[PDB]
């Protein structure tokens, strides 16, 4: 069905970053509506916050698209129901659904991971299978275990 | 009995926001018991206030 992947990203400490959230498998009748939550560290990533992606074709995004950031929770949330009532805002084409747009608090793996999700329907309000890759920021960052190139 | 489960399938999730907007817009039409679960502030009527308590809800302010 639907792939929701989380972009990997590097960057170091004090600069912004950009993780970009792709959709994959976009269905024949389009993605009408979805709801998810991601976790984050913010020890690692303070994010200021999130745009809507391509992929979003409401002229006036905000009324199809939707975040919320909960740093004392770590989480963030996503909300997309296209608003046209017709299935004309729909997600008909695979793409940047968002892009993250975090500060680099420390060179720790700042990794944005799936914590829930909600509903991912098509323009007939037909569920999708739904799958998610994690990334984030840093992911490799670590001490050494060994001597090596 | 569950509110903001439009649909009525025992969870709530942005696809009972896609059935309540539609209905608001009277692109789709819902059933009785489904009217119950879609007067989120319940006041009385189905509008674009419902619309967007629910959307709060499914955004995690409240
Ligand atoms: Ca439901
Ligand atoms: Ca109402």
């Amino acid at each position: 069905g639907v792939v929701v992947e989380i972009g990997k990203v590097t960057g170091s400490v004090g600069t912004t970053v950009e993780i970009p959230v792709y959709f994959r498998g976009v269905p024949s009748k389009g993605i009408a509506n979805c709801d998810f939550v991601f976790r984050y560290d913010p020890n690692v990533l303070e994010i200021i916050g999130i745009d809507p992606g391509d992929i979003i074709v409401d002229p006036n995004p905000t009324k199809s698209f939707d975040t919320a950031i909960y740093p004392d929770r770590k989480i963030i949330v996503f909300l997309f129901a296209e608003d046209s009532g017709t299935g004309a805002y729909a997600i008909t084409k695979d793409g940047v659904f968002a892009k993250i747009r975090a500060t680099v608090k420390s060179s720790a793996p700042g990794y944005i991971t799936f914590d829930e999700v909600g509903g991912f329907a098509d323009n007939d309000l037909v569920e999708q299978k739904v799958s998610f890759i994690d990334g984030g920021v840093n992911v490799g960052n670590a001490t050494p275990t060994k001597l090596e190139h | 009995v569950l509110l903001g489960d439009v649909n009525g399938d025992g969870t709530i999730n942005s696809t009972d926001l896609t059935m309540l907007k539609r209905s608001v817009l009277r692109a789709i039409t819902l059933t009785d018991d489904a009217k119950a679960r879609a007067d989120v502030d319940k006041n009385g009527s189905i509008n674009a206030a419902d619309v967007l308590l629910l959307s709060r809800y499914l955004l995690r302010v409240i």
